[PDB]
């Protein structure tokens, strides 16, 4: 194949220089786990035991016996095919362009087909770490025009049956009044017997600079840490910024028997055989990935929300 | 079957995107081995 | 046996996959042994010395030496033995069920053995380590119906003859006197000569809330901390929580030589031979496991209830 | 009692005997500390040989035959050893087949064991014994402390070594931390280690005395405080903190040099069978056992003891 | 005898209750050296 | 042990390295 096919070549080349998501450091190595589908829906059936009634104690001659029960729940999850495309020069020309110390025309924009996939691969890895942090889909800083989607496709931020807090715009610098929201939402929490688990945290930079305040020696940062420590059975617990949340706060535990991420094994970027050509020296190639695969719990995870309006 | 190995020589673009997912979840096992927080 | 029984090798491949009970995490390596033992009692015997005059010194002729004297006592452990059984689909059957994704039928919520096994397994796992935190049998969220059980089986929170302490429900949400109480019951605390040992201390979830509190910048579970490391010779306090404990504070040495944990070798969830056939593809098969096996030395444990009335 | 055959239910027998451990004083002393002795009573004489300076050094400049003169001197000090022995009833060798079983290994009855499992526990009394004559330098076996054994001269124990520093706590002061800690400090101040002031230190403490301890510094603690002093005396080194119920109202403070506290002990310190064995026509067979006292050796001035005053 | 030794053929039911006892036992030691408080 | 007294020096010889041994595995 790689006789023939030069493209396939140079992404497999190139393949190991586009960096790692940044998700990743979200979910516990436990937590995420491949499933072999591109688009459509899956159904997860999981299987639970409970008792009938107390033992029977065995003496004697005995044929009553107690019983144990199961049940079992089924769940979908549904994932999205997504394509991009993207211009680039041609393998026969790149010759004529290969100028001193870089390849590609300064003027028209024109670069290798490598270079392209990489940086193409790059900016649509940061969208599918932005859509599964938020659950949305925008390419504006506003955040509208989003790309409308399936529904049993959610992000952590905007997953259903979960619990949700809501900071009063009077109080957007109250972090007093914050810490209290999220003592109230912990408390709401319900982890049952898998409390004994680490939890993350994800914060905006405001709240992350608004943390680093002086109690009201201590900081809210150590204060918030001890007071998920009281409930997570005193497990690791790790604080997060990303640029990608504005006013949010994320809680939620690192155990894969409540939080689950099953995404499609071609969700990251990959190259689509089809490659537009024509009499000039600019072609272009195509880049698919799949969106969807995160399944929760219900009300194990915290979502403060602080109004600035 | 993955792109790290030199010995793998691909015959058809579905093992190449075979092979593309391979390294993919081989990457992920790598950070997260790697990974210290 | 496994070309005959498939039962028996299913088990065995599958047994693999049963997590470890959690009780392990309140002992010491050393303070557990095994027994050879399903149901009936063992004669625990201990041998003491003691001196009864001054010695005698070796000087010129002498006859009459000082003696050292012998004292045994008896101690009767009780176990019991306790089964369960669950209906799962036909070996010869399973086949006419093992779809693409799953085998089994979700409608008449009927499991191929193996999964019918682990879950069953992993709830009676559940059910003893529920013993021997407490020393009840019970399925219920309100802990009645209790299994009556023989005597001399005993648990962490019921065992006799050792340090009781009460917070009155008007003191129920203060830890200035909940840490009185627990300050009276350590002062009453008898460790002797095997005083320089680790301390165990185990809380429910609304009392480990209480712990992170400032102390009236210290926190309750500092000054814990500190007052349990000024009685068990500054050496390591662990701390614990369970929500299996309502209002309860336990606390104990993890020495061998004052509380020992003695369990029946065929304790955790074992299969029996025994196994229901009929015409149809449903079976039964039948699960066992024994109970008891606690052993303390007397005025070693406290035990705090916080009244709630 | 049950009146059904209950003893056909007791399918396992498990019998507790313990075994010897090591003695708890070696966590009091420094490998080097401790150095055996061949004895078993009496007295040895042990000569410390010293050296200094006359006067300042001479310079060696053409000829000269008249050079400064370094001096020596000794000091000769005798301690004593007493022998002590117990004596412990047990089953004849030969009487172990008709009462011993499988389930059984003495005359629960009649509390009659074997040799080794009664030696053995006769062993760790005594090394129990053995640890409280060190640490307290008395002999007893009551909790009140009297009826105590009339010793040797030259027998002491670290808590009633003369020619050291001790402090008092008086009674109306006997829960007062600070005036425990003035006297603490007074008697650190009054401490002398001269050149060997570069040494760990050990402090050994009651457990009221822990517990008044543990208690926050009138955020620190009065522990801390107290190994913040006595780091500034001994060079910032080493302060270990020990609790023991063989104490009372009592706290002990000494380096863990060799150069001015050591352990002699006799090699038969430890308890030793004796070669006697009582026997006649019965089945019931007596033994001994001996073990040597004394050998604590400690320069003047170098060990701090304060007693708080209880009435 | 334990299950987890490859080797290990149990004969009958009493052996494989055994080998099962032993593997337990392992498990919880292999627990306890694992754990770190 | 031939006798008794080289049992005693054995016995002492044994406290003597069970010290030496709990000293090296001693961590203050």
């Amino acid at each position: 194949l790689f006789d023939e096919n030069y493209y396939a070549k140079a992404v497999a080349n190139i393949i190991g220089e586009v960096k790692d998501p940044i998700m990743y450091k979200w979910f516990s190595p436990d937590q995420i786990e491949d499933v072999d589908l591109q688009m459509g829906y899956q159904k997860t059936v999981k299987w639970d035991a409970f008792l009938n009634a107390n033992p029977t104690t065995i003496a004697n001659e005995v044929n009553t016996i107690s019983t144990i029960g199961f049940s079992s729940e089924v769940v979908r999850l549904n994932y999205l095919k997504l394509q991009y495309k993207f211009r680039h020069l041609k393998q026969t020309s790149e010759k004529f362009y290969t100028s001193d110390s870089y390849i590609g025309d300064i003027n028209n924009n024109l670069l290798p087909f490598a270079q392209a996939y990489k940086l193409a691969s790059s900016e649509i890895i940061k969208l599918i770490n932005h859509f599964v942090l938020t659950g949305t889909v925008s390419i504006q800083k506003d955040g509208k025009n989003q790309k409308r989607l399936l529904p049993n496709m959610y992000g952590l931020l905007n997953m259903p049956e979960q619990i949700k807090e809501e900071v009063a715009s009077g109080d957007k610098d109250k972090m007093d009044k914050i810490f209290e929201k999220i003592e109230a939402g912990l408390s709401k929490l319900e982890l049952g017997d898998e409390f004994s688990t680490p939890m993350m945290v994800i914060v905006d930079p405001a709240t992350s600079l608004k943390l680093v305040k002086p109690y009201a020696c201590e900081k809210w940062e150590d204060v918030l840490i001890q007071t998920i420590k009281a409930i997570n059975n005193r497990e690791d617990v790790y604080i997060e910024t990303s640029n990608l949340l504005k006013h949010k706060i994320l809680i939620y535990p690192l155990n894969s028997e409540l939080i689950k991420f099953k995404p499609s094994k071609y969700m990251l970027p990959t190259p689509n055989e089809q490659v537009d050509k024509d009499s000039t020296d600019v072609a272009h190639s195509y880049i698919d990935f799949v969106l969807g695969g995160l399944l929760a719990t219900r009300k194990t995870i915290l979502q403060v929300n602080i109004k600035q309006s | 079957a993955s792109l790290l190995d030199s010995n793998f020589v691909p015959i058809n673009f579905t093992e190449f995107v075979q092979a593309i997912s391979n390294t993919y979840k081989q990457r992920r096992i790598q950070f997260y081995e790697n990974l210290k927080r």
